[PDB]
């Protein structure tokens, strides 16, 4: 933001203003498991269909 | 004029069926608390994926 405002004393100061920043970096999440081959083709009853 | 009160007396009476169905039963709820699943066999095994 620009300064206030302020009655000039009988010289003008220069003033500044204050920029910052923010950094966040990716994450890499997992998420697996693991089955038998056999079970899933033993699934005639159809459980494990909605994996 | 007299007459056995077995017959006379007896028959001198007109059936009617108004007091027939006058009330009535509980009406059927279990449809708002319960699915119907039919059955095809003796019993029914049910399984589902965690």
């Amino acid at each position: 933001q620009f300064p206030k405002l302020r009655e000039w004393i009988g010289q003008r100061v220069i003033k500044d203003m204050a920029a910052q920043g923010y950094q966040i970096t990716n994450k890499l999440f997992e998420s697996t498991v693991g089955v038998k081959r056999t079970d899933i083709e033993d699934d005639n009853l159809g459980v494990y269909g909605p994996l | 004029a007299i007459i056995t009160p077995a017959l006379i007396s007896a028959l001198k009476t007109s059936f009617q069926k108004h007091f027939q169905d006058a009330l009535a039963t509980a009406p059927s709820t279990y449809l708002q608390v319960a699915t119907v699943i039919p059955s095809t066999t003796a019993s029914n095994t049910y399984g589902w994926l965690g």
